[PDB]
RNA sequence: ACUGAACUCCUCACACCCAAUUGGACCAAUCUAUCACCCUAUAGAAGAACUAAUGUUAGUAUAAGUAACAUGAAAACAUUCU
């Protein structure tokens, strides 16, 4: 197995100096051996990335599934986490990154099929991660304008150059 | 397990390497780094560019004054290159101005010092150096070394070089290693120039011709997204230059560039640097 | 393979051509041991042909660390910068002299594909081709059917 | 909830009884704590009693050492080296002092010392602990300090290392006298209420309130 | 985000919203009966080879019909509410076989509608339309 | 320079909030209680003149701070931005409840605000503009309104369809930039000496002066543009959706000074209204308001 | 049937993220005033619900007690009374039912 | 297919989609209050209106009677109809119940809804409220009503 | 007259394009003998090398998140009803 998930809080950055950019404090965060479908979730995990927290509590919860009371009770339990002995002002004031789903320690079953033939069954467990970061979130990058494509072809056509020649 | 060790022997250098490239560390100085030898290097390197001069003209360009700090500094818890990068640099301001006023005599004071100031800067001067490994040689307080600190140490070399060998010498290395790297990019890549039709006008009356106008020769894809014009600037019916451009303002200044190279002599068809 | 491994235009460090040439090997690093029966075509080699290479080539710096090594390496950078280590476990003094020639030789640049044999920094005279060099022009300045 | 859960699962044992005892160098909490101000024969029985176990023993000079060992046990937390620490610090004021710093660097320098350390009381135990004995020390402290400690990600959590500040504190020493490897190592504090709070955060921050079910 | 019109507002002003706007649709169909007391366009008379514009109608339901032979005819019911026209073309704008108006069915709920066709009824006059 | 003239004015209100957050102290704590129907009981360590009621919001929710217009700071309204300088009470308020009112006047003085911003930073630039003020009127008035006065050459003409359509469009780029009030508390020395030209600027801030005891008065700044309000405004420009101007009239006293007054028609996007009311909301607009 | 060729990951990846098998992200969520907690337009506050069913079953629960059985449903109306309560003339007629607790402000 | 069809099919027959529902609002009429699949109570609506329109004639009409004796089987609530709810809107004509939605159940994740009948005795459900009179657009609104009351 | 090959010529280097089958030049990893000592040499020995047997064992995909499975209803969860 491996469980660098959990170090990766560990780690400890240097001081920063008075004249530099802030940065945003990140902080980790998972469950172990859920029992839900890793690509089942994996769809929630792709709703939620990409947004606030808040505004994702209110989806999630709403969302008329099993694993919503699994990945909401690791959000929230992470969200006081990181204010109470991680130094995050804000409780709102942050965005998730990465959030992602992965295979566990399975169970294999007998499943008794007709003619005295037998099936494989495989009981599903997965591990569930979060990443959250202070600040507010990206905006979403809009779709290429007109100017995008236009630039781009000219670009193109202003990039080649003669091949096979002096 | 099953029996064996080389193979593991050689996996642990792939290891490693992975490592390396996964969090390599900063680089350091050749002189931290193991196999190196100071004082042969500054003699195996004054063979390498083919100079021969005194070790004590040599350590002294070499040496900056930041350094002595650390070395001071260190020591509590010799002599700088100011004066070889200040003869260096003038004699090389002067002479690369003689030699190429010599073959340019129409490129106008101005134009031809900020090509020289430009062969002279940072990173001209810096990614020679770095190329001729002067970057090794050279031992500052900060490492990766700034290109001032850098530039300073380069003609700190050649004011050295200067001393000893003589201007013929240190004419022949100025000149053949710098001007090697202007045969590259052309007059207006390095030296930027605003309004240049009003600066061909105005050099126009200098050589007592009359104001050229401006007329398109040649036209496809007016109004296509794709506009190409040919302009051609003439004086009194006849032409000097044409130039293409995307529109009529990007043909019009590019044949006004057209001009200038040919009016000064810098066209890409001019001879070449003899040697 | 070509599109596997990377390519370049061909060119040389600072045009070494024109002006006056620089070997452009700037270091050997060998590293022999003084036990190891693979260690007999570099220490021959360090013998004979070193000393003489360092005569021929007074520009290019030697170092030799003869310290306990299983196999022998040789190790060599150039003014870039860019290493270039071979092995040259269980070779004779011949193919070693060879080796260290051609290194001497070659210069600071990784060999992979070039993308052509040549280059040319001023490739243009008369001026390049634009579809307008081989065509007349008009009386007037005249597009085809057009009056005015 | 132990022992009911115990009965309840069913994880029945006997007392664990073994000849080996568990061997302490610090006896927990503390015999008489000095109430300060608003600004006797027995501290001299108590003081000749550990001259008794150690006669090479003074009282002028214990405020040095005192001092010496506040700096550097502090400097030690900055280093972050436990090893030395620990011979220095006791097990008791081991996680008072370590735990919270977890997840976080800090900065302590000395700037110097206003007036000097002086001993205010020394106390001792009783034969009955362990077989063994322990004293105690009490010794007030005022200097000037900087206080600079930096999260995770390297930004101040409070305080400044340009600006010192004046600061007053009552250090508790004890050493172990029935072997004679024992030495002084800071215990406790008092922490009295009539002094005044320690500067605030920059952040700021909430309580939830009582959750009200329905 | 989105919503709708009967949301944010309080229940005495919903009925004043009904009334309001149907009496407004009521003023503008009444307004627009008579076109001839408006600018009407240049009348023709029928030539051959012309061609008549059609309409738009309401089918609500079926009913049977008897001849002076007694022969019976299955027929059909075709109503027609407000059916007016919306647009004119040119047989050059179109660049079509032939010119091309436009026609509107019955008149629905104007909050049901886009902003881009809304406003189109709001300069042509008359209501919206299925 | 009427430009120069803006960045002067900005640069004087930097040097005053300047002086204000640098002459309070620092680490300074204050206990502020909260009030409310919703999550009682909760009380906030927050700042004393660098907190905020939006930062106290934000360690609630992020949905109180989307829906929280203004604050009542034991019994009276409160701008999200304003530094709480005392322990108190507080109670964030929304457009939907009991008694909004307070946040419609707000509202009201908000969208009567920067209507005056774009119509004199619009202005064929070297006509002057010399603003008045931004009147007050009642939330059943149905059009905010702010009067203007007017070089004589241009008296008789008044500006037409497309003109109003100009200030929309700029008024429609303002709130996409999501400008923020910046509020401050400035004495009656300092906002004379801001306005000190436009007379009509003068007499109103001595105005608020004489109806102030202390004689200090608030003041808020829109970007490179700063004007008075009687109460509090609105946190942010992006909140009002649909924002256009209505009409122009012109008040018999008009060869002394001419009194020009716009007016316009606007509404938050909390409650974002459609085609059909909105049109018949113009053309209330479109008309005359008495006072 | 039976399949021919093992669906690559590339072909399986796309058929699962399309968009109409990912869920729909619904911007239909507002902040309930009475609790404070959020809640879908067209559903009801769960929190006020689930005060409003567990306090309506301990009432069934003191009716209940009242009746004692099952079958002993009266033909008559019934009014809660709470502490700080007296019957008023109006519902002096119908059936009463003792309670000990606040009147709760969300209850009439 | 399915035009016009007002009724939906419920479980295993006729036999079984009344039967089902003559047990959920035989429950509604003793506590005034149920929380039932949507569906379920959407169907209900119509037969629980349609039993205490006739109930409105009283115990005499023999045929409304049987009617009651077959939709409820406890037989306690059918005196308890015609005394007490038929008097509870007398004067009300149509309307009688209200029907939101609820969230779904805890374990099958199904839509849910509770009906009630009005003027009920047990407390309220919270309900959703319209938005309040004093918000500005409502106050705009009722600015104009003035103005056509003004103008007309 | 042209286009036009692993044919031919041209600069350099050449043992470096046949199935089965035969002969040769080398060699990975391993143990031992002896050197060596950030991993190698010279010899011998062998359970000495796997892109394939509807191959064996184990793990994980595809089919597929498909086929298939489930709790009579109400509520105080006491009871009542179908
Ligand atoms: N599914 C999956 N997760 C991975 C993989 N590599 C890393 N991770 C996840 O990322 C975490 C951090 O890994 P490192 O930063 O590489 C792991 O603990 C694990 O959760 C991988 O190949 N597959
Ligand atoms: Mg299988
Ligand atoms: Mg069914
Ligand atoms: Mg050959
Ligand atoms: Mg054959
Ligand atoms: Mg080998
Ligand atoms: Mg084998
Ligand atoms: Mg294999
Ligand atoms: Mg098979
Ligand atoms: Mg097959
Ligand atoms: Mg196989
Ligand atoms: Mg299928
Ligand atoms: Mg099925
Ligand atoms: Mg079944
Ligand atoms: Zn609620």
């Amino acid at each position: 197995i491996s469980r660098k998930w959990e170090k990766k809080n560990k780690i400890v950055y240097p001081p920063q100096l008075p004249g530099e950019p802030r940065r945003p404090a990140e902080i980790y965060h998972c469950r172990r051996q859920i029992k839900y479908s890793k690509d089942k979730m994996w769809y929630l995990a792709k709703l939620i990335r990409g947004m606030s927290i808040d505004q994702a509590l209110a989806q999630l919860e709403f969302n008329d599934k099993k694993g919503a009371k699994i990945i909401k009770e690791v959000l929230l339990e992470a969200q006081d986490m990181a204010v109470r002995d991680h130094n995050v002002e804000f409780r709102s004031n942050l965005y998730i990154a990465e959030s992602t789903s992965g295979r566990g320690q399975c169970l294999k079953r007998i499943r008794y099929h007709g003619r005295g033939r037998f099936g494989i069954m495989e009981k599903v467990y997965c591990h569930y991660f979060v990443k959250l970061v202070e600040g507010p979130p990206p905006p979403p990058e809009p779709p290429k304008t007109a100017v995008a494509h236009a630039k781009e072809y000219i670009q193109q056509l202003r990039s080649r150059t003669i091949v096979h020649t002096l | 397990v099953k029996k064996g060790f080389r193979a593991a022997f050689r996996f642990q250098k792939e290891l490693e390497r992975q490592r390396l490239l996964r969090c390599p560390p900063p680089p350091v100085r050749r002189s931290e780094k193991p196999n190196w030898d100071y004082h042969a290097e500054i003699q195996a390197f004054g063979h390498r560019l083919q100079e021969n001069f005194s070790l004590d003209l040599l350590k002294t360009a070499f040496v900056n004054s930041c350094y002595i700090k650390s070395e001071e500094a260190k020591r509590q818890q010799l002599k700088s290159n100011q004066e070889l990068s200040e003869q260096g640099t003038s004699f090389s301001q002067t002479c690369l101005t003689q030699f190429l006023e010599d073959e340019y005599p129409d490129m106008p004071t101005e134009g031809i010092k900020n090509l020289v100031d430009f062969l002279t800067g940072e990173e001209v001067v810096c990614h020679v150096a770095r190329n001729l490994a002067v970057e090794q040689l050279t031992l500052s307080e900060e490492f990766p070394v700034p290109p001032a600190v850098l530039q300073q140490t380069f003609f700190a070399v050649i004011g050295a070089l200067l001393q000893s060998s003589g201007p013929e010498r240190t004419a022949l290395f100025i000149r053949d290693f710098l001007i090697t790297q202007m045969t590259g990019k052309e007059l207006f890549e390095m030296w930027k120039i605003i309004n240049p039709m009003g600066l061909l006008v105005e050099e126009l009356k200098k050589r007592n011709v009359s104001a050229p106008e401006s007329r398109l020769t040649r036209q496809s894809g007016g109004t296509t997204a794709l506009p190409l014009y040919f302009v051609g600037l003439y004086c009194d019916k006849k032409l000097i230059a044409e130039g293409p451009g995307e529109t009529v303002l990007v043909a019009e200044e590019e044949a006004a560039r057209v001009a200038l190279r040919k009016l000064y002599g810098f066209t890409e068809n001019r001879r070449p640097w003899n040697y | 393979t070509a599109r596997g491994t990377p390519s370049r235009f061909l060119a040389s460090v600072l045009h070494n051509g024109l002006g006056r040439y620089v070997q452009q090997l700037q270091r050997l690093s060998f590293s022999v041991s003084r036990d190891g029966a693979s260690s007999r075509g570099a220490r021959e080699f360090v013998e004979r042909e070193v000393i003489d290479f360092a005569r021929r080539n007074p520009g290019v710096v030697i170092y030799v660390n003869s310290r306990p090594c299983c196999v022998p390496r040789v190790v060599a950078e150039y003014l870039n910068g860019a290493v270039r280590e071979e092995s040259i476990h269980c070779k004779s003094v011949e193919e070693i002299s060879t080796l260290v020639q051609k290194l001497a030789d070659q210069s600071g640049l990784d060999v992979i594909r070039i993308r052509k044999p040549f280059h040319t920094d001023n490739p243009s005279i008369q001026g390049q081709w634009h579809p307008f060099t081989n065509k007349p022009t008009t009386f007037r300045g005249l597009r085809p059917r057009e009056v005015q | 909830f132990a022992m009911q859960h115990a009965r309840k699962a069913g994880l029945v044992i006997p007392p664990e009884k073994s000849d080996r005892s568990i061997h302490l160098a610090c006896t927990a909490g503390i015999f008489d704590a000095y109430v300060p101000p608003e600004g006797t024969m027995a501290s001299q029985v108590s003081i000749r009693r550990i001259k008794d176990y150690d006669a090479n023993f003074k009282i002028k000079d214990f405020p040095e050492k005192a001092k010496d060992i506040f700096i550097e046990a502090h400097l030690c937390l900055n280093n972050s080296d436990h090893d030395r620490l620990h011979t220095l610090v006791t097990e008791h004021c081991f996680p008072d002092m370590t735990w919270d710093i977890k997840y976080k660097t800090v900065r302590w320098s000395f700037v110097e010392s206003l007036e000097p350390s002086h001993v205010v009381q020394v106390r001792c135990s009783s034969m009955m602990n362990q077989g063994n004995v322990y004293g105690q020390i009490t010794v007030r402290m005022h200097t000037r300090q900087t206080l600079a400690i930096y999260d995770r990600f390297g930004r101040l959590m409070y305080g400044q290392e340009d600006v010192p500040k004046d600061v007053l504190e009552y250090v508790v020493f004890e050493k172990q006298l029935t072997n004679p490897y024992g030495s002084w190592r800071m215990h406790t504090k008092i922490v009295p209420p009539w002094a005044p709070p320690k500067q605030p955060i920059l952040k700021t921050v909430m309580i939830p309130g009582p959750q009200l079910k329905p | 985000s989105g919503t709708w019109w009967d949301e944010h507002l309080s229940e005495e002003n919903v009925p004043f919203i009904k009334q309001l706007v149907s009496d407004e649709d009521k003023a503008q169909l009444a307004s627009k009966l008579c076109p001839l007391k408006d600018e009407p366009w240049p009348i023709h008379p029928w030539e051959p080879g012309s061609f008549r514009v059609g309409l738009i109608a309401l089918k609500l339901g079926m009913m049977p019909l008897w001849t002076k032979d007694g022969q019976k005819h299955v027929v059909t019911l075709l109503q027609v509410q407000d059916c007016h026209v919306l647009k004119y073309t040119s047989k050059e704008n179109c660049n079509g076989k032939m010119a091309t108006l436009s026609v509107g069915g019955k008149t629905v709920s104007r909050f049901r509608k886009a902003t881009s066709i809304l406003e189109f009824y709001r300069e042509l006059g008359l209501p919206p339309k299925q | 320079s009427p430009t120069e003239l803006t960045e002067m004015r900005n640069d004087l209100f930097n040097k005053e909030k300047a002086r204000q957050l640098s002459l309070t102290p620092r680490t300074e704590k204050i206990e502020v209680k909260h009030v409310g129907k919703t999550d009682p009981g909760t009380v906030f360590v927050m700042n004393k003149n660098i907190s905020t009621p939006y930062s106290c919001a934000m360690h609630l929710s992020e949905w109180y701070c989307r829906k929280s217009i203004l604050a009542l700071v034991d019994g009276q309204p409160w701008d999200m931005y304003k530094p709480l300088t005392k322990s108190c009470e507080i109670k964030f308020l929304t457009f939907k409840d009991c008694d909004p009112g307070e946040v419609n006047k707000a509202y009201w003085r908000s969208c009567a605000m920067m209507m005056g911003c774009v119509i004199e930073r619009a202005f064929k630039d070297e006509y002057m503009v010399n603003l008045v003020r931004a009147p007050e009127v009642p939330v059943i008035s149905g059009a905010f309104c702010y009067d203007v006065v007017l070089d004589s050459k241009l008296d008789e003409w008044m500006p037409t369809k497309e003109n109003l359509r100009s200030f929309t469009k700029d008024a429609h780029a303002l709130i996409y930039k999501d400008l923020p009030f910046e509020t401050l508390e400035v004495e009656a020395k300092v906002a004379l000496e801001i306005f000190q030209h436009s007379k009509y600027k003068v007499d109103f801030i001595e105005e608020k002066a004489s109806q102030n005891p202390e004689r200090i008065v608030k003041l808020h700044r829109i970007g490179d543009f700063i004007d008075v309000s009687e109460g509090p405004l609105i946190p942010r420009t992006s909140i009002c959706f649909q924002y256009e101007v209505s009409a122009v009239h012109n008040l018999q006293p008009t060869q002394p000074s001419l009194i020009r007054r716009f007016q316009g028609v606007s509404l938050p996007v909390h409650l974002r209204a459609h085609f059909t009311i909105w049109d018949k909301l113009l053309e209330r607009s479109r008309k005359m308001v008495t006072e | 049937a039976a399949p021919k060729n093992r669906r690559t990951i590339e072909v399986n990846r796309c058929r699962r993220r399309n968009p109409q098998k990912l869920i729909k992200v619904k911007n239909n969520i507002d902040v309930c005033p009475e609790c404070g907690h959020l809640k879908q337009k067209h559903v009801l506050c769960a929190y006020c619900y689930e005060k409003v069913c567990k306090e309506t079953a301990e009432i069934r629960r003191q009716i209940g007690k009242q009746e004692g059985g099952p079958f002993k449903a009266p033909t008559i109306e019934t009014v809660v009374l709470y502490t700080g309560e007296t019957p008023s003339e109006q519902d002096q007629g119908k059936r009463i039912i003792e309670r000990d607790r606040k009147r709760p402000s969300w209850f009439t | 297919i399915s035009h016009g069809r007002v009724f939906r099919r419920m479980g295993l027959g006729p036999e079984s989609r009344i039967h089902l529902l003559r047990n959920l609002l035989t429950g509604l009429v003793r506590h005034e209050r149920i929380e039932a699949p949507w569906a379920r109570v959407d169907e209900m609506r119509g037969y629980a209106e349609k039993l205490i329109d006739y109930g409105k004639l009283g115990d005499t009409n023999e045929r409304a009677m049987r009617m009651a004796d077959f939709w409820l089987t406890e037989k306690d609530l059918i005196p308890k109809l015609f005394q007490v709810l038929a008097p509870r809107y007398k004067d009300q004509t149509g309307g009688y119940t209200r029907m939101l939605q609820i969230p779904n159940r805890s374990l099958d994740r199904a839509k849910m809804a509770v009906i009630e009948y009005k003027g009920n005795c047990l407390p309220p459900l919270p309900l959703p409220r319209r938005d309040s009179h004093l918000t500005l657009l409502n106050q705009l609104l009722q600015g104009l009503r003035q103005d056509l009351r003004q103008s007309q």
